[PDB]
RNA sequence: GGGCCCGGGGGGCCACGCGUCCCCCGCGAGCGCACGGGGUCGGCGGCGAUGUCGGCUACCCACCCGACCCGUCUUGAAAC
RNA sequence: GCCGUCGCUGGCAGUCGGCAGAGCGAGAAAGAGAGUGGCGCGGACGCUACGCCGCGACGAGUAGGAGGGCCGCUGCGGUG
């Protein structure tokens, strides 16, 4: 989990430019569905409007 | 690693099918179509595919490579096997044994191969 | 090279089966023994008896040491004081069958649940079919058929008990360690009496069923086992 | 290599022998008997050889296959089980046929086949009842027997004699008696025949047919 | 019939960690196979304490 | 002539006869759908003997048979050709069936499809 | 009677190598049958395209046994 | 015999294959240990580990509690 290889750049045209990127360090963090489901689970309820009778 | 990747698929995946009491995967490269650990052809580095041929002749069958491994494009090899129904079958044990590549996909894949080249046959 | 393993694992084979062959010759020859011992008390007690009656005395024979214990009601409206006996009997079901070394001790306990068990004194058969045809043995707390002597060698094996007949033997004679061998067998699930009962509800000499039949068991356990 | 030997061990009941392991091991003479420590197949041909595989991998596999049973014992094949026959059935004896279209006929019981069913003949020419196999839970046995020590019957008369023959449809196929059954019918039948006549009443007992009637209780009467 | 009471039979323990994360369990998938296969009785201890909630887990300070 | 599976052993049903509700042929408004009775004095809920019977977990069936048709297939509803094919390497255990609001002209490519990979199809005679 | 059923002068033994010291006086081979870790036959027969075969359940009918109407309060409900 | 529940907080990562060698159920702790001196190219299934497998016991239930529903209804994010 330590390993971050180079990641090409493309050109417009589908092509390899040359130039390289480290892969940020954020790729390699924990991935967790349970917390990922929580958060979507509870934000998406913030843009609801109210309905009553 | 392949076993986190299964934590995140083995019930939350596009190509799961629940029905009829039976579970089955619709994802490339997997021989059963079997939602399990070891059939799953994505979360492997090494993955077996076997399928007809563009034409109905012959099957291809599919292995993935070592390097490329976030690399969609150039991640699988494909290879047409055109022969005879018992030297298809060995090419395919040999592919597999020799190399061993995926040694217990070995039956799996012949099964699987033998299953399209019957299809291939005229239909009575 | 494997030539030299090859002769190393198959001299491990004739290793363990020249143990099992001795092993066989042993309790063959436990057997051998334990026959001979049964018929020395059987014809010890003819003779004390009658060199008893030449002399115009009475011999009185040894009160008994082994007692067979059967549950003949249901467990319906039971009492608590013999809820509790029979359940330390192991007398949970209606039929089931253990054996209970006398004493003081157990003999008071036999005496509070009287209406509900017929006992009595078993003879050297009805330890033999009993513990044949309907032995289980209690291995890590399962009900195991004892169908291999192995399994009870495992675990009466320390008290030198390592087949079927030295636990006929540890039972019939009531030995040092009676009270291991025993635990060891499941309580006995036999079978309702082919041919009826008296009367469960009264004592035997009452013409019923309940309470101490003494030698009169085995008639009753050689039409349940 | 010896020459087998009998079993030195008589059977005393099914599973016990005669004798004791010391007494085997001194009737075997065991004290001075000690004992101490293609694949392929080259053809030429017109290279100039080919190594050929005498058996070649499958060119096809179901998509499942069923397990291997586990292994048993004492289950044999019907051909190696062993024939049982009624102590009342002895040859010469009368049975009573209960099914068949030769119901409640007496026949006369020649002998027991390989296979355990029963030999039989009428004989013909006093019941219509040929040469015929007939199952012995299916007979009752009377107690009338006629002599037929001195009857020499066919040594082809065989299972395989009498199994029948399948006959093909595509209008009817007929079951034809062959010229050696008529023959083999005759050659039984001539040695029975005059040993039924010796028994006064006999040859009539044999053309008449079983039957319950009122009053009659199988339990109470004896055949 | 069989004179016996049930309310007992069935044991409140632990199989597993109500956690559905799915990182704490390939460490129970490896202690559950480290407790089965090894004699180690440390491991049956660990495998259980992954089973065990929050407040059966309470943090170690450094002191 | 159809195709058969690889085993095919005795499906042994402990029930044959649906579980009717209690009293639900006395009235129109009780339908038969199973309800469980909760009344006090309900003679079906104690077991009485002659009456009504209740569904309870004995009735079970073998494992080894359960949902097995009686040819020794178990169904799987398709909806298209790709959809078929999951069952390609399991066509001796699992048939196919076609689901109703698929139209004619798709059952037949889905038919087509199912015979030439020895997959057997309950209903491939519909919609002809 | 007990003492591996002590010591001396027809019938079964889960005795059967030996150099000994002396109490006492570590792998043979094969072959086969089986009351042996749960059934097999390497056994058979009849019938079949317009009237017959199979179809638990389901539709109708009959019969034998069983069978009081649910919900509810209630110690107690089929309850007059 | 079959179903389920509970218990064994039981077993299975060893599918370790021609870079091969198939075993660890058995009365009785701990190594199928390592060494140093004296022709064929072949070998079923498995493992959704939330899976699969074995062994034993058990199964009444109002009030009430708890679990599991690939039970059912409407709508929302994803996916098919
Ligand atoms: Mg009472
Ligand atoms: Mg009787
Ligand atoms: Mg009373
Ligand atoms: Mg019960
Ligand atoms: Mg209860
Ligand atoms: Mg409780
Ligand atoms: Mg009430
Ligand atoms: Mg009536
Ligand atoms: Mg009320
Ligand atoms: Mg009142
Ligand atoms: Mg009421
Ligand atoms: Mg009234
Ligand atoms: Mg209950």
């Amino acid at each position: 989990a330590c390993a971050r290889p180079l990641i090409s750049v493309y050109s417009e045209k589908g092509e390899s430019s040359g130039k390289n990127v480290t892969l940020p360090a954020v790729f390699k963090a924990p991935i967790r569905p349970d917390i990922v489901n929580f958060v979507h689970t509870n934000l998406r309820k913030n843009n609801r409007q109210p309905y009553a009778v | 690693s392949a076993h986190l990747q299964w934590m995140v698929v083995r019930n939350c995946s596009s190509f799961l099918i629940k029905r009829n009491k039976q579970t089955y995967s619709t994802e490339p490269n997997n021989l059963k179509a079997r939602n399990s650990f070891r059939y799953n052809g994505l979360i492997h580095r090494k993955t077996v595919g076997v399928e007809p041929a563009a034409d109905g002749k012959g099957v291809v069958v599919v292995m993935k490579r070592r390097s490329g491994q976030r690399k969609p494009a150039t991640s699988y090899v494909r290879t047409t096997i055109n022969k005879n129904a018992r030297a298809t079958l060995s090419s395919i044990r040999h592919m597999i044994r020799k190399n061993k590549y995926h040694p217990d996909l070995r039956m799996a894949a012949i099964r699987r191969a033998s299953a399209i080249l019957r299809s291939q046959k005229p239909v009575m | 090279n494997f030539a030299e393993l090859k002769i190393k694992r198959l001299r491990k084979k004739f290793a363990q089966k020249m143990l099992r062959k001795a092993r066989r010759k042993l309790i063959y020859e436990k057997a051998k023994h334990y026959h001979k011992e049964y018929r020395q008390m059987y014809r010890t007690e003819i003779r004390m008896a009658r060199m008893a009656r030449k002399a115009g005395n009475f011999y009185v024979p040894a009160e008994p040491k082994l007692a067979f214990v059967i549950r003949i009601r249901g467990i319906n409206g039971v009492s608590p004081k013999v809820r509790k006996v029979l359940q330390l009997l192991r007398l949970r079901q209606i039929f089931n069958g253990t054996f209970v070394k006398l004493n003081k001790a157990s003999i008071n306990m036999l005496r509070i649940v009287e209406p509900y068990i017929a006992w009595g004194y078993p003879n050297l058969k009805s330890v033999n079919e009993l513990i044949y045809k309907r032995g289980y043995g209690k291995i890590n707390k399962k009900r195991i058929a004892l169908t291999d002597n192995t399994l009870i060698a495992r675990s009466l094996g320390k008290y030198n008990i390592i087949c079927m007949e030295d636990l006929i033997h540890e039972i019939y004679t009531v030995g040092k360690h009676f009270k291991e061998a025993n635990n060891f067998l499941w309580p006995f699930k036999l079978s309702s009496p082919r041919g009826g009962m008296k009367k469960k509800t009264t004592h035997f000499v009452e013409g019923g069923d309940a309470g101490n039949r003494e030698d009169q068991i085995n008639r009753l356990i050689r039409r349940m086992n | 290599k010896g020459k087998p030997h009998c079993s030195r061990n008589p059977v005393l009941v099914r599973g016990i022998g005669r004798y004791s392991r010391s007494a085997m091991y001194s009737r075997k003479a065991l004290y001075k008997r000690k004992y101490a420590a293609l694949a392929t197949v080259t053809k030429p041909v017109g290279g100039g050889t080919r190594v050929v595989k005498l058996r070649k991998m499958p060119r096809y596999y179901p998509t499942e296959d069923v397990p291997r049973k586990l292994l048993s014992h004492g289950k044999k094949p019907f051909s190696q089980h062993v024939r049982k026959l009624r102590a009342s059935i002895t040859p010469g004896t009368i049975l009573i046929i209960l099914t068949g279209r030769h119901r409640g006929k007496r026949v006369v019981f020649l002998k027991q086949l390989s296979s355990g069913l029963l030999l039989v003949t009428g004989p013909l020419s006093l019941n219509r009842v040929p040469l015929r196999r007939t199952h012995q839970k299916f007979v009752i046995a009377t107690s009338t027997k006629i002599d037929i020590s001195g009857v020499k019957i066919p040594k082809h008369l065989t299972d395989a004699y009498f199994k029948k023959k399948k006959l093909r449809k595509p209008e009817k196929e007929k079951y034809e008696i062959t010229e050696q059954r008529k023959v083999d019918q005759k050659a039984v039948d001539s040695q029975i025949l005059p040993k039924i006549k010796a028994v006064p009443q006999l040859q009539g007992y044999l053309r008449s047919v079983f039957a319950l009637t009122n009053g009659v209780y199988p339990h109470k009467l004896v055949f | 019939g069989v004179d016996i009471r049930h309310n007992k039979d069935r044991k409140v323990r632990r199989k597993e960690p109500k956690s559905q994360d799915i990182y704490l369990r390939l460490l129970v998938k490896l202690y559950r196979f480290l407790a089965r296969r090894t004699n180690s009785t440390f491991n049956q201890v660990v495998l259980k304490r992954l089973f065990m909630s929050r407040t059966n887990r309470p943090p170690l300070s450094l002191s | 002539a159809a195709l058969r599976p690889l085993v095919k052993p005795k499906i042994v049903k402990k029930r044959t006869k649906k579980f009717i509700r209690h009293q639900s042929d006395r009235y129109v408004k009780i339908k038969r759908n199973w309800r469980k009775p909760r009344g006090i004095d309900n003679r079906v809920r104690r077991r009485f003997k002659g009456q009504i019977l209740m569904p309870n977990i004995g009735y079970g069936s073998n494992k080894k048979t359960k949902h097995m048709l009686p040819s020794g297939f178990r169904k799987f509803l398709v909806h298209n050709v790709k959809e078929l094919e999951v069952l390609l390497m399991c066509n001796k255990s699992y048939c196919a069936e076609i689901a109703h609001n698929v139209s004619s002209k798709n059952r037949k490519a889905i038919v087509e499809r199912a015979a030439q990979l020895a997959i057997r199809v309950t209903n491939p005679n519909a919609r002809l």
